[PDB]
């Protein structure tokens, strides 16, 4: 089915490389460079004062729409990877469903500036303040540290493409049917990684990356923020939040 | 019961 379910050789580990950075290129979203371009593009204070006057339920809505967007491009880059589309439909919904957020909140890291705790939202750049009427602060907060943590990492594009490749390629994650090729598939991706890691003098940054728990952790308090606001407002999870949005999270 | 993954992931 897939060169990558079987040991692949040090070229093909080095082919793998380039075709994870490949399909990374071309889903990435945004590029870099127009995200630290807009840097200095900063929500006022008479813009955040608006933004914190929005109702609960018109933010949550507007904040799950931008993250499908993402989540979105996240499918793409899932499609491109060598080996996903060899596994079976069943593992890969389980991936994406288990994978999709995750992959969102690593990419994320590139639209944080650490300089002043800013993220890019709706065409400027705002801080954790911006988003005090979703009401969920703790979850805010915690998804600002993970980016301030991967941001002091000064991430590569390359090497973000290869971390999510791995973050999304998890032979852990429970319904997986075909365990023994997503196994050797993350096996290889992980060499790929390590091997870009090795040749780029990076290696010091394994010790450094967050536990799995952590990405874990920040996709279970986003999941029970949900179910929190869909018991305030449920008509407007039913009505005007995106259908895979509810897929992912909200169980349909 | 949205059920949209299958469809992206169907689509070439
Ligand atoms: C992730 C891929 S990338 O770095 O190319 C890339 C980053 C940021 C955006 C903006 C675009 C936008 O604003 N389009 C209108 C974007 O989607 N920003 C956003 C959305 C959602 C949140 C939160 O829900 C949470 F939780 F993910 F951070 C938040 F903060 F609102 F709660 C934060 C930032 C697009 C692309
Ligand atoms: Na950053």
């Amino acid at each position: 089915e897939n060169l990558y379910f079987q040991g692949a050789s040090l070229t093909e580990i080095e082919h793998l490389v380039q075709s994870v950075c490949k399909s990374y290129r071309e889903t990435c979203q945004l590029r870099l460079e127009d995200l630290l371009r807009q840097r200095s593009n900063i929500f006022s204070r008479e813009e955040v004062t608006g933004y914190q006057r929005k109702s609960m339920w018109e933010m949550w809505e507007r904040c799950a729409h931008h993250l499908t967007e993402a989540i979105q491009y996240v499918v793409e880059f899932a499609k491109r990877l060598s080996g996903f589309m060899e596994l079976c439909q069943n593992d890969q919904i389980v991936l994406l469903k288990a994978g999709a957020m995750e992959v969102v909140l690593v990419r994320m890291c590139r639209a944080y500036n650490a300089d002043n705790r800013t993220v890019f939202f709706e065409g400027k750049y705002g801080g954790m303040e911006l988003f005090r009427a979703l009401g969920c602060s703790e979850l805010i907060s915690s998804i600002f540290d993970f980016s301030h943590s991967l941001s002091a990492l000064h991430f590569s594009e390359d090497e973000i493409a290869l971390y999510t490749a791995l973050v999304l390629i998890n032979a852990h994650r429970p319904g997986l049917q075909e365990k023994r090729k997503v196994e050797q598939l993350q096996y290889n991706l992980e060499l790929a990684f390590h091997h870009h890691l090795c040749k780029t003098h990076r290696q010091s940054i394994l010790a450094k990356l967050p536990p799995k728990g952590k990405l874990r952790s920040l996709c279970s308090q986003h999941v029970e923020r949900l179910q929190i606001f869909q018991h305030l407002h449920p008509i407007v999870v039913q009505a005007a939040f995106p259908p895979l949005y509810k897929e992912l999270f909200s169980g349909g | 019961k949205h059920k949209i993954l299958h469809r992206l992931l169907q689509d070439s």
